[PDB]
């Protein structure tokens, strides 16, 4: 069972560095080429460097030439990826794959990927704001609620129902990257009308990089 | 330095069909050409490699063809786990260079949104900010248009809208866009409506509602 | 007519000790000899056995003037580009069959015979190439590959790969690629002596 493990990853501001680590298991770096390849958010990939781990020799793509430095090390048997002067533009999904020889093969295997962003705002805590289901909804037809997570940074964020009870019918929308530079997203369910009153529906936000972890009930407005 | 263009950028096809994929090369690359699939958050899986040899563990329905500088990839019959993106790679002269990539979706019959409309919260307005929402859920095509409506005043500049991959069973879409001002402009106007025009609708719904009024 | 009675050395090159490798394959030119081609296909130990241009099912009653044996190695999953009008690594840069081929082609596994523990890196065959391979035609040489616009002077490295490779023959491996021998013959036929003929 061929292995490839990211580490390292996390967040920086523009300017500065960050090393990342990939760490090989049930093989041997010898006759093999390691290769980095990141993906921005919701856009293609993109080829940044590789590197022959006997020769020692690498190679780089010309759009972070100068910046970027790649190494290995055959006893650790890992792959590192030394990243300076980091720009809003690198921010990314940081993967490692290998090849066999210089070219002319594909990746085999992926480390499953860390995310990189380079930003200058702070980590901060997401606000929820509640989004209850409107007062005008028909018996017959489906009255929809949600939460509202806003102005949170560090991307990486979870939602759940009901602790997890609620899986049906619910949309948990990509966050949005905001002028202030926080990111704000929005999670919604479907659920029958007559069941608004008797039942009560809880939004659990857990924030990881903060570590902040809140829970916030929806109701109707009523007034 | 050679530049892969792949065709479609974006394909809908039926469980069961047959599909292709193309990517040309700006210069001769010989049989150094790659085939990967990506799922939303998973890395990109490899499928084939040297333009015409099947990975160990990958479907036979795969297949890998070259003419020239012409590569292709084929699909004999889709399975639902087909349903992703694709990418073709060369890995002949440095800088590797991939495909702009290729998305699978799953076609259906043309479906409504269902239009919502959700006001800011009193928690928020505390703070100085009021963020209005507009939802529309399990719609198909994934094409659809919002427009923020303040008093039959358009606004623009200040929305933010994100949509979400095709449900698992439903398999149609769902949008999100978010409308934030702050409170001082927020109390200068009444009403806040969000029109939306679709495919599949005869005329653009609006939903709206009322400040100070529930 | 041969007017001789001289079996021919089919043996020499079916269980030949080592096959070589695809990208040099072997030739060995049959004449002056006899030889019954139905006790191959009857003995149906062989996993491809696929004729093109002549019927397979007994036909010894024809008369050649000269027959070619190329023996080699690849693997499974290859075996089918070794056909008329076929495309692949193998196909455009190794072994060439014409269109108008008339001969037949025959493949087995050989993974007891050409395995070892660890890999047999002893097989390669020719990944790059600037040009596809006319029928029939063989490529031995070994010079560095440029793919950049830079010349590489004879030395291994990005842009600049040695030509051949090797396969990776482990025992562990699936059936695609687990090594396969394949002989091929061809049934040249010309305006001349006939030193090729079944038996009797
Ligand atoms: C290869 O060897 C076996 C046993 O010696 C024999 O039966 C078989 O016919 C041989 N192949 C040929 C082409 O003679």
């Amino acid at each position: 069972e061929v292995q490839l493990v990211e580490s390292g990853g996390g967040l920086v501001q523009p300017g500065g560095s960050l090393r990342l680590s990939c760490a090989a298991s049930g093989f041997d770096l010898g006759g093999y080429s390691m290769h980095w390849v990141r993906q921005a958010p919701g856009k293609g990939l993109e080829w940044v460097a590789g590197i022959y781990a006997s020769g020692g020799a690498t190679a780089y793509a010309d759009s972070v030439k100068g910046r970027f430095t790649i190494s290995a090390d055959t006893s650790k048997n890992t792959a590192y990826l030394q990243m300076n002067s980091l720009r809003a533009e690198d921010t990314a999904v940081y993967y490692c794959a290998r090849s066999y020889y210089y070219g002319g093969f594909g990746m085999d295997y992926w480390g499953q990927g860390t995310l990189v962003t380079v930003s200058s705002a702070s980590t901060k805590g997401p606000s929820v704001f509640p989004l209850a289901p409107s007062s005008k909804s028909t018996s017959g037809g489906t009255a929809a609620l949600g939460c509202l997570v806003k102005d949170y940074f560090p991307e990486p964020v979870t939602v759940s129902w009901n602790s997890g009870a609620l899986t049906s019918g619910v949309h948990t929308f990509p966050a949005v990257l905001q002028s202030s530079g926080l990111y704000s997203l929005s999670s919604v369910v479907t659920v029958p009308s007559s069941s608004l009153g008797t039942q009560t529906y809880i939004c659990n936000v857990n924030h990881k990089p903060s570590n902040t972890k809140v829970d916030k009930k929806v109701e109707p407005k009523s007034c | 330095d050679i530049q892969m263009t792949q065709s479609p950028s974006s394909l809908s096809a039926s469980v069961g069909d047959r599909v292709t994929i193309t990517c040309r090369a700006s210069q001769s690359v010989s049989s150094a050409v790659a085939w990967y699939q990506q799922k939303p958050g998973k890395a990109p899986k490899l499928l084939i490699y040297s333009a015409s040899d099947l990975y160990s563990g990958v479907p036979s329905r795969f297949s890998g063809s070259r003419s020239g500088t012409d590569f292709t990839l084929t699909i004999s019959s889709l399975q639902p786990e087909d349903f992703a993106t694709y990418y073709c790679q060369q890995s002949h002269t440095y800088p590797i260079t991939f495909g702009q990539g290729t998305k699978v979706e799953i076609k259906r019959t043309v479906a409504a949104p269902s239009v919502f409309i959700f006001p800011p919260s009193d928690e928020q307005l505390k703070s100085g900010t009021a963020s209005v929402v507009c939802l529309l859920n399990n719609f198909y095509p994934r094409e659809a248009k919002v427009q923020w409506k303040v008093d039959n005043a358009l606004q623009s500049g200040n929305s933010q809208e994100s949509v979400t991959e095709q449900d698992s069973k439903d398999s149609t879409y769902s949008l999100s866009s978010t409308l934030t001002l702050s409170k001082a402009d927020y109390e200068k106007h009444k009403v806040y409506a969000c029109e939306v025009t679709h495919q599949g609708l005869s005329s653009p719904v609006t939903k709206s509602f009322n400040r100070g009024e529930c | 007519f041969p007017n001789i009675t001289n079996l021919c050395p089919f043996g020499e090159v079916f269980n030949a000790t080592r096959f070589a490798s695809v990208y040099a394959w072997n030739r060995k030119r049959i004449s002056n000899c006899v030889a019954d081609y139905s006790v191959l296909y009857n003995s149906a130990s062989f996993s491809t056995f696929k004729c093109y241009g002549v019927s397979p099912t007994k036909l010894n009653d024809l008369c050649f003037t000269n027959v070619y044996a190329d023996s080699f190695v690849i693997r499974g999953d290859e075996v089918r580009q070794i056909a008329p009008g076929q495309t692949g690594k193998i196909a455009d840069y190794n072994y060439k069959l014409p269109d108008d081929f008339t001969g037949c082609v025959i493949a087995w596994n050989s993974n007891n015979l050409d395995s070892k523990v660890g890999g047999n890196y002893n097989y390669l065959y020719r990944l790059f190439r600037k040009s596809n391979l006319k029928p029939f035609e063989r490529d031995i040489s070994t010079e560095i590959y440029q793919a950049g616009s830079t010349p590489c002077n004879g030395v291994e490295g990005f842009n600049c790969y040695f030509p051949l490779q090797s396969y990776g023959f482990q025992p562990t491996n699936g059936v695609g690629y687990q090594p396969y021998r394949v002989v091929v013959l061809s049934f040249e036929l010309l305006h001349a002596p006939a030193t090729v003929c079944g038996p009797k």
